[PDB]
């Protein structure tokens, strides 16, 4: 009977302890949400007699076993491979006061529990006897601890608790975990989430796939090598865990390193199609090479031969010719056969070899260094003498040995073999590197081919995956296998019927996720890039009929939402102009980048506003970075001799980095400086808080508790989520935060209490009212109306400010643009240290460990591997930090400018510091950055009016001195061009330009004078 | 040298008197009944222990 | 275009939406002018707003009202003056194709690297894993992977650098469209 | 291949993330280049400028 | 330095974030006792010229 596990199968990796941190893992784990067979008694038994119908499973990557019998009815776990006297068999059973582990040979067990207890009278009567083993003649070992007093505390829980007893064989050191998990339950609740400690690791390492569990009712699993993301708690327990790879949410979690998935899109991976039943195609000829004087100087060819039995001819121990992997070489296909065999001896193997040097080489024989095999052992002087060798280069002969006078010439390998020139007749490998037709390999099954389905091929020895199309490319008589460009082989010409084929990469692409957020992440929407995704048939119909249809775009198919023809905004990107919510779910749609409209046009009517509002905004600029500081020496050494030796092996590189990095420290502090070093004296606002209706209680740092800070600053700090370890540090920022505060206060005070004149000389003090008046004229609006609206203007000001306050508090992520900066910084440093996990194929990731692992010599190059790995890595971070420096610096001067330009004065270049006609901006402070607020003069509540480009009166053409005409149909007026303000026409507010002559739109209205 | 700071080297508060520790106490397994019991095994009773 | 171990991913916006943004900006500038820079596009008749522009450059608008037509004509001719001189003479896309080639060239460089052995016997890792035992061939694989590795890494770097230059220029461009579209600065050479 | 990669740290993800960063950056570039008006404004068929 | 975290028999050493080992068992009495890198910093000089 199948049952679905909610949350079982969790156990720690090792002796490791952590806290509040998320860490990986991987082994044979109970995969989440799988089948489990649960049962109690298929037939009534275990209380008197024994009944049943059929009969215990094997091991499929680990075993998990438990039940609920408040009794030892669960009697034994039996681990082995044959379960007899042929393989020692491991049984682990309570000893009724203790528990014992045994691995001896015997017949079989019986029912250890019958149920009927309390005997039948005051004492034993000892009728129900019980048995485990038999005939103790061949016994290997036994073990005792106290599991009965450790594991099975099924007491005072009158019936029905829930333990678990798993098993693991992790590289032989035979570890077993356990836990007596108490969960007060009644019936049919296989739920409960916990972990396990290794009670015993019997370092046996024995043949283990059989776990006969003997007493009908037992839960079995079969663990699975999946890697999962766990979280520990300081107390050491686990709160929740996931596999890295079960569900398209599981990877999302496993990679974004959070038990929480935020709004966005996170490309995790792509997909590799599992091809089907790889193919094999080799030619038809079946014959070997000559072996007359070999087994059972010249060359020969035409060999497609089974090198097994006469390659590892037992004349050797096993065929081990350096230059040979007989493990594989029988499966490859060749193009040549070169078998050179000339009389030499065979007790001089090292002599006659690559790495050749000696009279054999120069005088007689040394073929150049090419990957080759070797020759086999035998007797030939006395198993068939006066035979001779031949300064000189290979491939060469010579007959009559001219002078080289000389000494006694000849030399014999006689029937006096006792001696280091025993007889072998040298033999050679043959091998060629793709440069030609393919013809030669020892035929195996030689399958028949398929096509048009991306399946792997070992095509004539040349392997690859993809598809097989009939290549329309008309080859030419001289082609065996080609390449489009850079490894991309194309040609597939079968070695038997000589037919040509094509290959493409069978399409694939990223897989990502589009979700709203963790607490809704139930509906993980998955994605595949630009494909006619007919190869992922497992959810299209699951998403063709919660669930409406399956909609594809020019960004690919989207299994995981549906389509809708509404026109909404762009929240999450997907690709190809289709962004993300509505109707209480996930969906996709096309983007209405705005309310599709346009205000009407006329050549006699303009849209002048009547009303306006001031408005505040925010811009948060990264200005800095933790001026990190690193050191090659300690980092790679951490006080290590060999290490520092081998680093100053590498010249000044590390020194250069240190120096350039310190350079970036210098530049960044200068950034700060040039960000604020804009006045030299320092100032304090008057305690006189008389600002004509303008409130700043959140800003002006009067003597509040925390020195001289801003209410806004406090709101800022912990709104940023904001420690040194080793190898690196953070040389503190030079300009202390408080110094910045003071700069800001004084700088912010002077400008709003002295006008702009301080950037122009002495800080010529200024009243705020007249100030704002000047600003208004600065942006084109007349101070008259400001001096009208003082009170209401200031109120709108204050209200805007309070809105910005609660916005900050109740608009999260509004500090993203800087939280991100600190994030990039941190996580950069994080991966930086984390590298030292990477051991780069050493034996260890602590140089100390590995030097202590080996003797000096090999450890030398090994440490060099360590060196190079860690070296390139730190080198990378150097670069990448340098690049963030590049960007932050650009942004930096960008900022420093901004402050300099839209505070100390009053710009006009819009968008820079104001979302419209820009008034001015207030400065602030921030953990590694700066933030500014602004006041924009945004018009609103416009009105339509009849408008004439020019006026004629008395024939004369009167232009605006400055303004636009306007008529409400009846009367005409002149007015400033950013606020509805009709005015009367006399000689001044309109000059003239000759007679009304040529221009279009000149209307009939007389101008006046009072 | 010119007017400025220039990191020249570092230092390590040098640790003193390296020790080494390990697993509970240090003992041996039963050699008395291997080297101090009054009876033993013979030409025909010795087992490769 | 896409071959193996590489990819392209579509610009979030497609040309269509882009040109649409444009069209809007065009007409607004033709019709409402400064107001949309602040929010509500408030319409304006083109002649008068060009006349305001002439204020801004340093002349009373009256010149426009007397000159407009030829202004017009000049404008109009000036208009075509470009496309012809663009259709006829190519090579005008200088920096465009420059960054374009730089990218694509670079990408092919990336792949071309794969056609280097870095001293290991192989050019295709499959070949080496096959032709001998992995317990040995591992070392050639390491050479290969480290080489291709650092190569990729480089590619990333320089791509980032161009990213930075592109990036700053782009901000400049935003400002350019900004104070050269929604209104007229006096920033000469801007 | 990746069998022996996985003993080389996480450069892989480093550059993956950085590059994809440059992507999303270029996207936001286009944005800041263009998304500067609220609605999607339409030119009028009337053309008498 | 003093060790205030707590373990189990399955817990010998516990490193902390950035996986940096610091929790030594102290097998002679089974009292964990924590450690810390004995700190240090760069050095340099100050010279007006
Ligand atoms: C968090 O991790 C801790 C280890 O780092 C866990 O261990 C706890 O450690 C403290 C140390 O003082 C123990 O406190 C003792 O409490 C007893 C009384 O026990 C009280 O709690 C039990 C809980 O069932 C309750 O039933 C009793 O009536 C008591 O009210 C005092 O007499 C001692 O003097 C001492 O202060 C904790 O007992 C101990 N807990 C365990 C389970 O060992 C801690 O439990 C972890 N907390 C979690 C996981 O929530
Ligand atoms: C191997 O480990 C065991 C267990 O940690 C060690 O036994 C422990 O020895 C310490 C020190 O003698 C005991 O602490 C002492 O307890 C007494 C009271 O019983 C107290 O008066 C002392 O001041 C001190 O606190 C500890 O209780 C004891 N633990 C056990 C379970 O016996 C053992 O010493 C270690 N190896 C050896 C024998 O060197
Ligand atoms: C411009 O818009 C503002 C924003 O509503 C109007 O605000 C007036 O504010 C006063 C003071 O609180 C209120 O008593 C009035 O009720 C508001 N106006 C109205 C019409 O109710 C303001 O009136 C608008 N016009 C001007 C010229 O400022
Ligand atoms: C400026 O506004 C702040 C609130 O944001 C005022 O600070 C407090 O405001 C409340 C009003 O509900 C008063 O009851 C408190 O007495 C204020 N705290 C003080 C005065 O320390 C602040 O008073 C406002 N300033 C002006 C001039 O209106
Ligand atoms: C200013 O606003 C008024 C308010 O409606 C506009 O009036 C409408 O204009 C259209 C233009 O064709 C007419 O068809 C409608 O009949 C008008 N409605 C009323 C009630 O008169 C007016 O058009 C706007 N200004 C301009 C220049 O169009
Ligand atoms: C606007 O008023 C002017 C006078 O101030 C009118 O000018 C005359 O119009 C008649 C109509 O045919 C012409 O014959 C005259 O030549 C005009 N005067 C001059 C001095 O040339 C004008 O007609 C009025 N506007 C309209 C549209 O009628
Ligand atoms: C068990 O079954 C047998 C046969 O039905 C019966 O004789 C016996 O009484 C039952 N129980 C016991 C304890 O013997
Ligand atoms: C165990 O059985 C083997 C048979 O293979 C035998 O040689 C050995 O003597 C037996 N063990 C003992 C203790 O007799
Ligand atoms: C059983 O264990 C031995 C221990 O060396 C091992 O050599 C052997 O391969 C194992 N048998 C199987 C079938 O794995
Ligand atoms: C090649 O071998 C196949 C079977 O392997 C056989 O059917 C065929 O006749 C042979 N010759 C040719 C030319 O294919
Ligand atoms: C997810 O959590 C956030 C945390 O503030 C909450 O605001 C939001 O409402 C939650 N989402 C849903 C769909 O409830
Ligand atoms: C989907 O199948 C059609 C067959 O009509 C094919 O032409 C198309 O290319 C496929 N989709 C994609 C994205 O290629
Ligand atoms: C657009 O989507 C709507 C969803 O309501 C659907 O009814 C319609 O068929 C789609 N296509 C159109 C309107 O062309
Ligand atoms: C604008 O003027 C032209 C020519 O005088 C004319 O085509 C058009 O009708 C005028 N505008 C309106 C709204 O009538
Ligand atoms: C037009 O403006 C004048 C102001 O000079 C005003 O008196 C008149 O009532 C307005 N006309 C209408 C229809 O409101």
């Amino acid at each position: 009977a199948y049952t679905n596990s909610f949350t079982r199968g969790v156990y720690y990796p090792d002796k490791v302890f952590r806290s509040s941190v998320l860490h990986s893992t991987q082994d044979l784990f109970l995969p989440f949400f799988s089948n489990v067979t649960w049962f109690h008694a298929i037939h009534v038994s275990g209380t008197n007699g024994t009944k049943r119908f059929d009969n215990v499973l094997p091991f499929n990557d680990g075993v998990y076993f438990a039940s609920t019998e408040k009794s030892n009815i669960i009697r034994g776990w039996i681990f082995g491979t044959t379960l007899d006297s042929k393989t020692q068999s491991l049984l682990i059973v309570n000893n009724a006061t203790n528990v014992v582990i045994k691995v001896c040979e015997f017949q079989f067990c019986n029912d250890p529990f019958l149920g009927v207890y309390y005997h039948k009278n005051n004492k034993s009567w000892m009728e129900s006897e019980f048995r485990v083993y038999s005939s103790a003649n061949n016994c290997t070992f036994e073990y005792v601890s106290q599991p009965f007093l450790m594991d099975l505390e099924g007491k005072q829980g009158n019936f029905k608790n829930l333990r678990e007893f798993v098993f693991k064989n992790i590289d032989g050191y035979f570890k077993i975990y356990s836990k007596h998990t108490p969960i007060n339950l009644v019936r049919d609740l296989p739920q409960g989430f916990s972990a396990l400690e290794p009670l015993v690791d019997l370092p046996i390492g024995i043949n283990i796939t059989r776990f006969q569990t003997l007493l009908a009712a037992y839960y079995v699993g079969y663990l699975q090598p999946r890697t999962f993301l766990l979280k520990y708690n300081e107390n050491g327990t686990i709160t929740d865990a996931v596999d890295c790879a079960l569900d398209p949410l599981s990877e999302t979690k496993c990679t974004l390193k959070s038990f929480t998935v935020e709004k966005g899109i996170y490309q995790t991976s792509n997909f590799r199609v599992q091809p089907t039943e790889s193919i094999v195609r080799f030619p038809n000829i079946t014959n070997l090479c000559p072996f007359g004087e070999v087994f059972n100087r010249k060359r020969i060819s035409n060999c497609v031969a089974d090198y097994s039995v006469l390659y590892n001819s037992a004349s050797f121990s096993t065929f081990k010719c350096y230059g040979v992997s007989p493990t594989k070489l029988n499966d490859l296909c060749f193009t040549n056969v070169y078998a050179d065999s000339f009389v030499i001896r065979g007790d001089e193997v090292r002599q006659i070899a690559p790495g050749q040097t000696g009279k054999i080489a120069d005088y007689n024989y040394k073929l150049p260094d090419d990957f080759t095999g070797c020759v086999i052992a035998w007797n030939s002087n006395n198993l068939d003498y006066n035979y001779l060798y031949r300064n000189l280069k290979p491939f060469e002969r010579d007959i009559s040995t001219e002078i080289y006078n000389c000494y006694f010439p000849l030399q014999s390998y006689g029937f006096q073999p006792t001696v280091g020139y025993q007889p072998y007749r040298v033999v050679v490998l043959s091998f060629e590197l793709l440069h030609a037709p393919a013809t030669v390999c020892g035929p195996k099954k030689s399958t028949n081919l398929v096509k048009n389905k991306c399946v792997n091929f070992n095509f004539n020895g040349l392997t690859g995956t993809g598809v097989l199309t009939e290549s329309n490319k008309k080859f030419l008589p001289f082609q065996q296998f080609g390449r489009d460009i850079a490894d991309t082989t194309d040609a597939v010409r079968d070695p038997q019927t000589l037919e040509i084929l094509d290959i493409t990469p069978c399409s694939f692409g990223g897989v990502s996720v589009i979700t709203p957020g963790t607490n809704t992440s139930n509906q993980v929407a998955v994605l595949y890039q630009d494909v006619n995704c007919t190869e992922v048939p497992v959810a299209i119909h699951a998403d063709q009929l919660t669930g409406s249809n399956v909609f594809q775009t020019r960004a690919g198919c989207l299994i995981g939402a549906e389509h809708v023809n509404n026109s909404y905004e762009c929240d999450i990107p997907i690709g190809a102009g289709i962004c993300a919510v509505a109707s209480q779910s996930i969906i996709a749609y096309t983007m209405s980048l705005g309310a599709e409209n346009s205000v009407a046009y006329s050549n006699n009517s303009i849209a002048i506003p009547t009303n306006f509002t001031i408005s505040v905004t925010t811009e948060i600029l990264p200005v800095s970075m933790t001026k990190t500081s690193v050191d090659c020496t300690m980092y790679i050494c951490g006080d290590s001799t060999e290490c520092s030796n081998l680093l100053l092996q590498y010249g000044s590189f590390c020194t250069q980095l240190n120096r350039a990095l310190t350079g970036i420290a210098v530049e960044q502090d200068k950034n700060t400086q040039e960000v604020f070093a804009q006045v030299k004296q320092i100032y304090k606002t008057p305690p006189i808080k008389d600002f004509g209706g303008f409130n700043f209680s959140q800003i002006l740092p009067d003597p509040s508790k925390p020195s001289k800070r801003s209410f806004i600053e406090d709101l800022l700090f912990n709104k940023v989520t904001l420690q040194k370890f080793n190898g690196l540090t953070v040389l503190p920022p030079l300009l202390t935060d408080e110094m910045i505060a003071q700069y800001t206060s004084a700088l912010l005070a002077g400008t709003i209490t002295s006008g702009w004149t301080f950037g122009a000389g002495a800080a010529l003090q200024i009243p705020f009212a007249m100030q704002m008046a000047y600003r208004f004229n600065g942006i084109g609006v007349t101070q008259n109306v400001l001096y009208e609206n003082q009170k209401l203007i200031a109120n709108q000001f204050n209200s805007a400010i309070g809105k910005i306050q609660d916005s900050l508090s109740s608009t999260a992520s509004a500090l993203g643009k800087l939280q991100d900066v600190v994030n990039q910084n941190a996580q950069a440093l994080n991966t930086l240290v984390k590298q030292l996990s990477s051991n780069f194929g050493a034996i260890s990731s602590v140089l100390n460990d590995i030097l202590s692992r080996l003797d000096p010599p090999e450890a030398e190059v090994q440490i060099d591997r360590l060196i190079t790995g860690r070296l390139q890595s730190l080198q990378t971070y150097v670069t990448q930090q340098l690049i963030r420096a590049a960007e932050i610096r650009a942004s930096a001067n960008l900022a420093a400018t901004k402050m300099s330009e839209c505070v100390l004065g009053q710009s006009k270049r819009v968008d820079f510091c104001g979302k419209g006609y820009h008034l001015m901006s207030f400065p602030q402070s921030a953990p590694h950055g700066v933030v500014f607020l602004h006041v924009t003069y945004v018009p609103a509540q416009e009105k339509n009016f009849t408008t004439a480009p020019a006026i004629c009166h008395d024939g004369k053409a009167h232009f605006p001195r400055e303004g636009v005409f306007v008529s409400n149909g009846t009367h005409w007026f002149v007015t400033q061009r950013n606020f509805y303000e009709p005015q009367i026409i006399t000689t001044d507010n309109t000059f003239v330009s000759g007679n009304c002559d040529v221009v279009i739109g000149i209307v009939n209205n007389t101008v006046y004078d009072p | 040298v010119e007017k400025g700071i220039y990191q020249t080297s570092n230092f390590r508060v040098q640790p003193t008197e390296s020790i080494v520790r390990f697993p509970n106490i240090t003992n041996l397994c039963p050699f008395g009944e291997v080297f101090n019991a009054t009876r033993f095994a013979s030409v025909y009773a010795w087992n490769r222990k």
